[PDB]
C-alpha cells in the first residue's frame, strides 16, 4: 500500500528544482523537477 | 544588403518623374491646357529597431 | 557507460553544433523570402536542458525592412563562420580525446 | 533588446504608410 | 542535420537560378510589342516560399505582374483598340537591373555556403 | 491486482517535471512527464 | 580571448552598414517636399559609441536628426506654404553623404580582411 | 612543474599576442568613433612582468583631426600583420617543442 | 553464400551502386549541351534494397525549366547531386575500411 | 511532379512556334 | 615624442577655432 502524495500540503520532497524566467510582451517560463520519498506497507 | 532597394526605389521614382516632365513638354501647344505638378514624398518605414 | 558519458558531453555539444549550423543556412538560403523571421536557438541553455526536442528563438531585427524580411546578413554571416570555427574546435577535442584513450591500450 | 541578441517572440510587421489616415 | 544542407542549398540555387532567368527574359522582352496571338507581353516574377519549422526555399509559381499596361498611341496598327490604343510591356528597366545583380549575390552566397559545408563534412568524416 | 491510479486526487507521484512555457499570438507550450508508484496485491 | 575579434568585426559591420544605409536614404531623400504626416523631411544620421562591458567593438547608439536648421524656398501656390509663403526643404550634404558612403565602404572593406585573417590564424590554431 | 616550467614562457607570448591582437582588432574597429583614443600595450614589459589585469596605455597621435579620433589606418596594419607573424612563429616553436617531447618518448 | 561476405555483401554493393550513380552524372554532366538529351538517374534506395535481396534501370530527371534546344539536364541540382554522391561515396569507403581494419586487428 | 523529382517518363519536347496556326 | 610611439597620458583634445577668442 502506498500513501498518496499529490496534494503539496503533505508531500515528502527529497529533492526539488525550480526556475523561473520573466521578460517584458509578457513572456514567461517555469521549469520544476521534484523527486519524491513515498510511503509503505507490505503484509505477508 | 537592403541598402540597394531604396536607391533603386529613388532611380526607378526620378524616372517616372521624368517621363511626368516629358509629358507636359510634348504637348506644349493644345489650347485650354493644364500642366502637371510633381513632387517627392518621403515614406518611412517603422520596423522595430534603429 | 561511463566512456558512453564522458564522450557524450561533447557528441551532444558537437550534434548542437551541427544543428545551429542547419539553421544558419537555412535562413542564409531563404535570406531575400518576403515575410521570413531570423531563428536561431540558445546554445548555453539548449545544451544544459539535453546534458540534464529543440526549441528556436526569433532573432532580434537590426532595420527596418517593407517586404516584412527580418533576417540580417553580416551579423548571420559572423554567425556562421564562429559556429564553423567552434564546431571545428570540438571535432578536434573530440578526437584527441578518443585517441588519447584508445592509445592507452597499446 | 540590443540588435543581433535573441528573443522569445517574432518581430511585428513593418509598415510603410503612403499617407497618414 | 549536416546533410540536409546539401538540398537546402540547391533549393536556393534552384530558386536563384528561376529568378535570375525571368529577370533576363523581362529584359529581353522589355520592348517586345505582341505575342504568338496577339497577346502584349507582360512582366512576370516568381513566388518564393519555405519548404517546412524552416528549411529551403521554393519557387511556388510564376505570375505575370497586374499593373496596368502602359498602352501608347499608334492608329496605324491592326494590334490597336477601338480608339487606336495599343499596349506595351509593364516592364520597367532598374528592377530588373538590380533583380539580376541581388540574384547573382544570393547565388554566390549559397555557392560559399556549401562550399564550407561540403570542407567541414569531409573533415568530420576522418574523426580521430 | 492493481489499484487504479488515473484520477490525480490520489496519485502516488515518485518522480515529476512540469516545464511551461507561455509568450504573448498567444503562443504556448506544456510538457509533463510523471513517474507513478502503484499498489499491489498477489494471491496464490 | 581570441573569440571576441568576431564579436568586434561583427559590430563593426553592423555599424558601418547601418551609416551606409543612412546615408542612402538622404541621398534617395534628398528633394522631398514632405512626409507622410506632412512635416518636411529632415536629415537623419546614427551616433556611434564604445561597446565596452576596457575598449572593444564599435556600437550605434541611436538616430538623430541633424540640428542644422533646414532649407525654406518660396512657393506662395503650395498649401504646404507657411503664412510668408515659405515651404521648407530638407538640409542634405549631398558631398558629404558621398564621402560618408566612400568611408563606410572602407572601414568595412578593412573590417573583412581582419575578419579573414583572424579566422585563418583561428583554423591554424588547431593544429597544435 | 618542470614540464610547466619548459612551456610556460611561450605559452605566455602566446597569450599577449593574442590579447595584443584583440586589442588592434578593437582600435581598428574603433575608426570612425570621435574622441576615442588609441590603445595598446607594451609586449615586452608586460612578458617580462607576467614572466617574473593587463595595463595597457595610449598611443601617441601621429596627426591632429577635429573630431578627435586618434587612429592611424596604416601604422595600425602594420601591427596587426607584425602580431600575426609574431604569432605564427611562436604558435609554431610550441608546437616543434611538444613534438619533440613527445618524440622523447620513443 | 559465406560468413565473411555475408557482413560486407552491404557495403559493397552500396559502393556499387555509389559507382555507377556517379558514371550516369558524368555522363550528364558530359553531355549538357547536346541538344534533344534527357537527364538520367538512378532511384538509389529502391536500387539498392531489390539489389540485397538476390541491369538497373534508369529514371528520367524531371526538367526544371523549358528550354527550346529541347536538352532537358539541369546544371544546378545536377552539381548537387555529383557532390553529396562523391561525399557518401567517400563515408562508404571509410566505413568498409573501418569494419576490415576491425576485423584484421582482432586476427592479432 | 514536383520539380527536381524523378520520374519514369520522359517529359515531352519543348517548342516554341512563332505563330499559332 | 615620436609619432607612433608609446605614451602613458593622452593628447591634449583638438579644436578648430573659426576665430580666436
Amino acid at each position: 500500500h502506498y500513501s498518496p502524495n499529490g496534494d503539496a500540503s503533505k508531500a515528502t520532497l527529497r529533492s526539488r528544482q525550480l526556475n523561473i524566467s520573466e521578460q517584458v510582451p509578457r513572456s514567461t517560463q517555469r521549469n520544476e523537477t521534484s523527486n519524491y520519498e513515498v510511503d509503505r506497507t507490505i503484509r505477508h | 544588403d537592403h541598402a540597394i532597394y531604396t536607391a533603386m526605389g529613388a532611380a526607378s521614382q526620378t524616372l517616372n518623374q521624368q517621363a511626368v516632365t516629358a509629358s507636359n513638354l510634348a504637348n506644349a501647344s493644345t489650347p485650354g491646357f493644364r500642366a502637371q505638378l510633381n513632387a517627392l514624398r518621403a515614406v518611412p518605414v517603422d520596423g522595430l529597431s534603429l | 557507460d561511463r566512456l558512453d558519458a564522458a564522450l557524450r558531453f561533447q557528441q551532444e555539444a558537437l550534434n548542437l553544433r551541427a544543428q545551429r549550423q542547419e539553421i544558419l543556412a537555412a535562413n542564409i538560403a531563404n535570406a531575400d523570402t518576403p515575410g521570413y523571421q531570423a531563428r536561431d536557438i540558445d546554445f548555453a541553455s539548449e545544451l544544459k536542458k539535453v546534458m540534464v526536442a529543440v526549441d528556436l528563438l526569433y532573432r532580434v531585427p537590426d532595420q527596418p525592412s517593407l517586404d516584412g524580411n527580418t533576417v540580417d546578413m553580416d551579423r548571420e554571416r559572423t554567425q556562421f563562420a564562429d559556429n564553423s570555427l567552434k564546431y571545428q574546435m570540438g571535432l578536434t577535442v573530440l578526437g584527441s580525446q578518443l585517441k588519447g584513450m584508445m592509445n592507452v591500450l597499446q | 533588446g540590443v540588435p543581433g541578441a535573441l528573443s522569445n517572440q517574432p518581430a511585428p510587421p513593418n509598415e510603410a504608410p503612403i499617407a497618414t489616415p | 542535420a549536416l546533410l540536409n544542407i546539401f538540398d537546402i542549398a540547391g533549393s536556393a540555387l534552384a530558386a536563384q537560378s528561376k529568378r535570375l532567368n525571368v529577370a533576363a527574359s523581362n529584359l529581353a522582352n522589355a520592348d517586345s510589342v505582341t505575342g504568338p496571338d496577339g497577346q502584349p507581353y507582360r512582366a512576370k516574377q516568381v513566388v518564393f516560399q519555405v519548404d517546412a519549422a524552416t528549411g529551403g526555399v521554393k519557387v511556388a509559381s510564376v505570375i505575370e505582374s497586374q499593373a496596368p499596361e502602359k498602352l501608347v498611341y499608334e492608329p496605324g496598327n491592326p494590334l490597336a483598340d477601338a480608339n487606336g490604343y495599343v499596349k506595351m510591356p509593364n516592364v520597367d528597366v532598374v528592377g530588373e537591373m538590380v533583380n539580376t545583380m541581388s540574384a547573382s549575390r544570393s547565388y554566390q552566397a549559397n555557392i560559399e555556403v556549401l562550399n564550407t559545408v561540403k570542407s567541414m563534412m569531409l573533415k568530420t568524416l576522418t574523426l580521430g
